[PDB]
């Protein structure tokens, strides 16, 4: 699915010390088109589930990246 | 700190202009009559503190025709912002495509000129030992003669041993233009920035002021996809927007040779920011 993947994802933000919050900052930066500036724990659990980031990177329509906003955004609160 | 060119509080914000990361931007005119930009960094002030710095001191060298020069700034009451010379014509992709913008676009000269113009931009920097690590597009605004100049700096870094530094820190800027290898490794070079530029090259010849698009292909990387063009499988002069026939045959395979040449997989093939700067010229000379 998505918002059952999306889910695995903050999970691991969550479970490797990720501070959420600024994750979030992030993804929003990176859908944007905004200069990023991602973790070390961040950068690299994301390109596992966005291979193509380097290059391509979290798109606006990528259904995946729209869930994870969510996802996450439910999360910190 | 060190500094003293230092304004503070005018009026109440008449909502203006631009919107950015971290802050706002707005115009206003100030008491001497001078079109001033006001980059207002109080909206999340999410480490927006380091950056501020970053760009009052590697900025407070204001010495370039080919750099946004900054005026003034304020710290006082928590507020962060930062004053610079208003630009007319906004920045570069506003010009390649963006929406709207009269008179149709822009010629090749026109493009070749703020291509040159903004390598002398980089290379003075390359020149500092300043890595600006974040070169696109929306960060080379015009003035009233569409001169180019460079901006927002506060992701920018600088060098010990003038210019061979080979340093390493934390990956930033733009998804799109990335060096990939800085990406994929974490050195960061002067080169890094070469390759942004290369993408922003293709960006002028393209009009895909899309750089990354999501939405045709697995051509979807500009860079990746020029690339596989020029470099190879067709010197594509399929490319470009209605830009016609204007290009010469000659001009044309050099502006692309070299763009090419600038987004090498390694930095090592790269070329310094002084050959692209040479190059640039020659081709707007083989042109005319």
């Amino acid at each position: 699915g998505a918002v059952a993947h999306a889910n695995s994802i903050v999970q691991q933000l969550v479970s490797e010390g990720a501070d959420i919050s600024h994750t979030r900052n992030m993804l929003r930066n990176a859908m944007n088109g905004d200069a990023v500036a991602f973790s070390r724990v961040e950068q690299n659990i994301f390109r596992q589930h966005f291979p193509n980031m380097p290059m391509h990177g979290i798109s606006r329509d990528s259904e995946l990246a729209i869930e994870l906003r969510g996802a996450l955004r439910r999360a910190v609160h | 700190l060190v500094d003293l060119e230092e304004a503070t509080n005018n009026f109440d914000h008449k909502f203006l202009i631009g919107h950015g990361v971290f802050g706002k931007v707005y115009k206003g005119v100030l008491r001497d009559g001078a079109k001033v930009a006001l980059k207002r960094r109080t909206p999340e002030s999410s480490q927006g503190i380091e950056e501020f710095e970053t760009e009052i001191e590697t900025l407070s060298f204001c010495r370039h025709p080919h750099l946004v020069s900054l005026i003034g700034f304020c710290d006082e009451r928590n507020e962060m912002i930062l004053i610079y010379k208003y630009m007319e014509n906004g920045n570069l992709k506003r010009h390649l495509y963006g929406s709207d913008l009269p008179t149709m676009s822009m010629s090749w000269e026109q493009r070749l000129e703020i291509c040159i113009g903004a390598a002398r931009g980089l290379h003075y920097l390359h020149t500092r030992a300043i890595i600006h690590r974040d070169v696109k597009s929306i960060n080379i605004l015009l003035d009233e003669n569409f001169v180019p100049k460079i901006t927002d700096f506060g992701i920018s870094k600088k060098g010990t041993e003038l210019g061979q530094t080979h340093l390493s820190t934390v990956v930033k800027g733009t998804l799109g233009y990335i060096d990939p290898e800085y990406f994929i490794k974490g050195r960061l070079t002067e080169k890094s920035d070469v390759y942004s530029f290369g993408v922003v090259l293709f960006e002028v010849l393209c009009a895909r002021s899309a750089i990354v698009q999501s939405l045709p292909r697995e051509m979807v990387n500009l860079a990746e996809w020029a690339v596989e063009s020029h470099n190879n499988g067709q010197l594509e002069q399929i490319v470009d927007p209605n830009l016609a026939d204007k290009i010469r045959p000659e001009s044309l395979r050099k502006f692309g040779d070299t763009a090419v040449k600038c987004l090498a997989l390694s930095s090592e093939d790269r070329p310094s920011m002084g050959d692209v700067l040479w190059k640039l010229e020659y081709a707007l000379r083989l042109q005319e």
